[PDB]
C-alpha cells in the first residue's frame, strides 16, 4: 500500500480507479487480472509519468507471477521515449539476469516455459537500443543471433516474430536497404497479430516508409501487393501523403507527364527521393516496357516502338534492356543490325476476373483436342490394348 | 529440421492393413478410420513399411470433439520394437476419402511421438480414384498465398506405391 | 465401486491465478492427487483419466488410467494458457467415457473451472441432458468467479440431477484458508 499511496495521486484521476484495482487485486493474488488493467493503461498515451515509475515500482513485486509477455510489455511502454539507452541497456541486462534467476533452475511444477521467448524479446530490444545507440554493427550481430535463436525455438509461437522483424525493418530503413526493408516489412505485416496495432499514426509513417522503399528499391518491379493490402488502408484517405500514392499509381499505369510534374514538385519533399531521381526515372523506363511488352504482346519488338513508349533515344534502349535483363524482369537477347528485340518468358503479374475467362477457354480447347486425340488413339489400336 | 518430403514410398501391406482395418470396424458413411504409418524415415525418400489399427474416434460435429488414445501410441510402439527395432512411428494415415478440417490439428498430437515431421496418407480405402489411392501431405509452414500471415499446412508429395522382395513375392 | 472417471483439469490464464496458495493450478493439481488416492483406496480397478481444458481446444494428456506416473508426468507438461472452452472438454469427456476397459464401471466426470462459463446456455443444456442420457455423472468444483460460473453451474446440476443414478454433487467452496482437498473430501464425494 505504501508505494501504491505514493503512486496513487502521482496521475491523472481518470487513471485512479486503475490504481484501486490493482491494490484489490494485490490483495489476493490475482495478478493477472492486475495485468490486463495494466496493459490496458499502459497502452493509453496517458502513462508518461507511470510508464516512468508505476512499472518500476509494481511490476517489481509482480514479475515473478504474470506471463513474461506482458511483463517485458511493461517495461517496453516505457521504453518508448526515454533517451536513457545506457541506463535502457542496463535495465534490459537485469530484466535478462531476473529471467535467468528465476527460470535458471529448480523448476518444480507451476507451469511456467522457463520463458526463453521474453529473453528473445529482450535481445530485440538490446539491438532496438543498438541500433538508437548507432551499434550498427553490434545491433546486427545481435539480430543475426536472434535469427538463429529463432531457428531453434520449434517454430516459434508468433509474438517474437513482431518484435523481430520490426527490429530488422529499422535496421534496414537506417541502413537504407530499401529492398530488405520493403521484403521485411510486409514480412512484418503480413506477421502482425490483432492484439495491438500500436499507433494509427506510427503505422501510417510506417506504411509511407514502406512506399519510399518500394519506390526506391531495386528488386521491386511491381507496386500492386502494396497497393492492393491493407497496409495501404493508413494512407488511403489521407491528403498528406496522397502525393506518393498518386505517383505510385501513375508508376503502376506508367505515365510520363505526371510523373514528371509529381517528381519535380515532391523532389524537395525528401532529399532522400532527390538522390535517386535517376534511379525513378529507370524504374518508369522499366515500367514502360514491361507494360509495353505485355499489352502489345508479340515476342520481338522493336527500338523504334521502346523508344516511343519509354520517351528515350533511339540509341539508349539498349541500356534499358540491358537493365531488364540483368535485373531478371525478361530473358530475351538483343538485335542491333536490325532492331529486332526477342522477348522470352516474362515476369510474372497478378492476374485479374477478366483473364481467367480467356484462360478457361484456352483450356477447354486443349482439353478438347486432348480427349479427340485419345478417341482416335483408343478406337484405332483396340485389338492391342489389353 | 528435416526437409524428408522429396518422395514417398509404400509397401502394399500398409495399404491393406488400412482396407483390412475399414472393413473390421464397420465404419458406416462419413467415418473416418486412423491409424499408425511405421516405417523408416531420416533419408529423402520416406519409406512406409507397417501399420497398425487406432482407436481414433470423432462426432460429426464440432472438429474439437476428436478423440485419440495417447497410451496406445506407446503401448503398440514398445511391442512392434520388440518384434523389429527398425520400424519407427513416421506419422499416421486416415482412411480418406480426401482431406478434413482437423488434419491439421490432430497432426501435431503426433509430432512428439514422432521424430520428423509427422506424414499424412490419404487412403482411398472405397476405392472412388482411378489412379493410385495414396497420397502424401507433410505439414510445413508456408506464407499465406493471399498476402497474409504465414500458415502451417499440408504439402502434396509424389508417391509411389513400391514392394520389397518379401511382399512382392 | 467399480467407476471409470475422467478428470477435466483447467490450465486456463484465469486459472493460473493465486487465490489458493500457491496457484489455482497448483491447488487443482493437488485436488487431482486426493481424487485419484480416494478413487484407489475405494477401488483399484477404477480407471482415472486424466483431460485439459485449456490450452487452445482441449487435449487429452492420458486415456482411462490407474496409475499416477504418466497423468503426473503430463501434469508437469501443460503449460498455463488458453482459455476454458468447458463444452468441448466435456463433449470429449464424455466420447472417453464410451471407450472404458472395463464395461461395467460407470461413468463419473470431475470438473474443475477457475474462468467464465461464456459458453451457449441452450447448448450447454443439451450438453447436459445429453450426459444425463448416457448416464454419465458431473461433479464441478468452483473456486475462483463463483459469481458467475455458479449461474450455469446450478442449471447444469438440475438438468442432470440424477435421483436415482449417480446423483451429481455441485461444489462451489468460496477461497477460504483451509485445505482444498479437506474442502472437496466431504460434501461432493460422499
Amino acid at each position: 500500500d505504501t508505494i501504491l499511496s505514493t503512486l496513487r495521486m502521482e496521475a491523472d484521476p481518470s487513471l485512479h480507479p486503475l490504481f484501486e484495482q490493482f491494490e484489490k487485486f494485490y490483495e489476493e493474488k490475482l495478478w493477472f487480472q492486475l495485468s490486463e488493467s495494466l496493459t490496458k493503461f499502459f497502452d493509453d498515451a496517458k502513462s508518461t509519468p507511470l510508464r516512468l515509475r508505476l512499472y518500476d515500482n509494481f511490476v517489481s513485486k509482480f514479475y515473478d507471477k504474470i506471463n513474461q509477455l506482458s511483463v517485458v510489455k511493461y517495461l517496453l511502454a516505457s521504453l518508448k521515449d526515454s533517451k536513457d539507452f545506457d541506463e535502457s541497456l542496463k535495465y534490459l541486462d537485469d530484466l535478462k539476469a531476473q529471467f535467468q534467476e528465476l527460470d535458471s533452475k529448480k523448476q518444480r511444477n507451476n507451469g511456467s516455459k522457463d520463458h526463453g521467448d521474453g529473453i528473445l524479446l529482450i535481445d530485440s530490444e538490446i539491438a532496438r537500443t543498438y541500433l538508437l545507440k548507432n551499434d550498427l554493427v553490434k545491433a546486427r550481430d545481435l539480430l543475426d543471433d536472434l535469427e538463429k535463436t529463432l531457428d531453434k525455438k520449434d517454430s516459434i509461437p508468433l509474438r517474437i516474430t513482431n518484435s523481430f522483424y520490426s527490429t530488422n525493418s529499422q535496421y534496414f530503413k537506417f541502413k537504407n536497404d530499401f529492398n530488405s526493408f520493403y521484403y521485411t516489412s510486409l514480412l512484418y505485416l503480413s506477421t502482425l497479430e490483432p492484439s495491438t496495432s500500436i499507433t494509427l499514426a506510427e503505422r501510417q509513417q510506417l506504411a509511407y516508409d514502406l512506399s519510399i522503399s518500394a519506390l526506391l528499391g531495386d528488386k521491386i518491379y511491381n507496386f500492386g501487393e502494396l497497393l492492393h493490402h491493407p497496409i495501404m488502408e493508413t494512407i488511403v484517405n489521407d491528403s498528406n501523403y496522397d502525393w506518393l500514392f498518386q505517383l505510385l499509381n501513375a508508376l503502376t499505369v506508367g505515365d510520363f507527364d505526371k510523373f514528371d510534374s509529381l517528381i519535380k514538385v515532391q523532389i524537395s519533399k525528401i532529399p532522400i527521393l532527390a538522390q535517386h531521381e535517376s534511379f525513378l526515372r529507370q524504374k518508369i523506363c522499366l515500367m514502360t516496357l514491361i507494360e509495353t511488352v505485355f499489352v502489345k504482346n508479340i515476342r520481338m519488338l522493336s527500338f523504334e516502338d521502346i523508344s516511343k513508349a519509354t520517351h528515350l533515344p533511339k540509341d539508349n534502349v539498349e541500356h534499358l534492356v540491358m537493365r531488364a535483363i540483368s535485373l531478371g524482369l525478361l530473358k530475351g537477347s538483343i538485335d542491333q543490325v536490325n532492331e529486332l528485340v526477342t522477348i522470352s518468358w516474362v515476369q510474372p503479374r497478378i492476374i485479374s476476373g477478366d483473364q481467367i475467362t480467356k484462360m478457361k477457354d484456352r483450356l477447354v480447347e486443349w482439353n478438347d483436342q486432348v480427349e479427340k486425340l485419345g478417341k482416335k488413339m483408343e478406337a484405332r489400336g483396340q485389338s492391342i490394348w489389353v | 529440421m528435416s526437409l524428408q518430403h522429396e518422395k514417398v514410398t509404400i509397401a502394399p501391406l500398409v495399404l491393406l492393413s488400412a482396407l483390412d482395418h475399414y472393413e473390421r470396424t464397420q465404419t458406416k458413411e462419413n467415418k473416418r478410420c486412423v491409424g499408425v504409418i511405421l516405417g523408416d524415415a531420416n533419408s529423402s525418400t520416406i519409406r512406409v513399411t507397417n501399420s497398425f489399427a487406432l482407436p481414433f474416434e470423432e462426432d460429426e460435429k464440432n472438429s474439437d470433439v476428436w478423440f485419440l488414445d495417447h497410451n496406445y501410441i506407446e503401448n503398440m510402439n514398445e511391442m512392434c520394437k520388440k518384434i523389429n527395432a527398425k520400424e519407427k512411428l513416421i506419422g499416421w494415415y486416415h482412411s480418406g476419402p480426401k482431406l478434413r478440417a482437423s488434419d491439421l490439428k490432430i497432426n501435431e498430437l503426433f509430432k512428439k511421438y514422432t521424430q520428423n515431421n509427422p506424414l499424412l496418407l490419404i487412403v482411398d480405402v472405397k476405392q472412388q480414384g482411378v489412379g493410385l489411392p495414396t497420397d502424401a501431405y507433410v505439414a510445413i509452414e508456408q506464407v499465406k498465398d493471399d498476402g497474409t500471415s504465414t500458415e502451417k499446412t499440408f504439402l502434396h508429395l509424389p508417391c509411389t506405391i513400391e514392394a520389397e522382395e518379401a511382399e512382392e513375392i | 465401486v467399480l467407476e471409470a472417471t475422467v478428470l477435466v483439469i483447467d490450465n486456463s490464464e484465469y486459472s493460473r491465478n493465486g487465490d489458493f496458495p500457491r496457484t489455482r493450478f497448483e491447488a487443482q493439481i493437488d485436488s487431482v492427487e486426493f481424487i485419484f488416492q480416494a478413487k484407489r483406496n475405494s477401488n483399484p480397478e477404477n480407471t482415472v483419466g486424466l483431460i485439459s481444458g485449456a490450452g487452445a481446444n482441449p487435449r487429452v494428456l492420458s486415456t482411462f488410467t490407474a496409475e499416477f506416473g504418466k497423468i503426473l508426468a503430463g501434469l508437469h507438461d501443460t503449460q498455463i494458457e488458453g482459455k476454458l472452452h468447458m463444452a468441448t472438454a466435456l463433449q470429449i469427456a464424455q466420447l472417453t467415457l464410451k471407450h472404458r476397459q472395463n464395461k461395467v464401471q460407470h461413468q463419473r466426470i470431475v470438473a474443475f473451472v477457475c474462468s467464465p462459463i461464456s459458453d451457449s446456455r441452450d447448448e450447454l443444456i443439451r450438453l447436459a441432458k445429453t450426459l444425463k442420457k448416457n448416464n454419465v455423472a458431473v461433479d464441478i468444483i468452483n473456486f475462483g468467479e463463483i459469481e458467475q460460473n455458479t449461474e450455469l453451474l446450478d442449471e447444469f446440476i438440475a438438468a442432470v440431477n440424477n435421483p436415482q443414478e449417480e446423483t451429481s454433487h455441485l461444489l462451489t467452496v468460496t477461497p477460504g484458508p483451509r485445505l482444498l482437498y479437506e474442502n472437496i473430501a466431504s460434501s461432493p464425494i460422499i
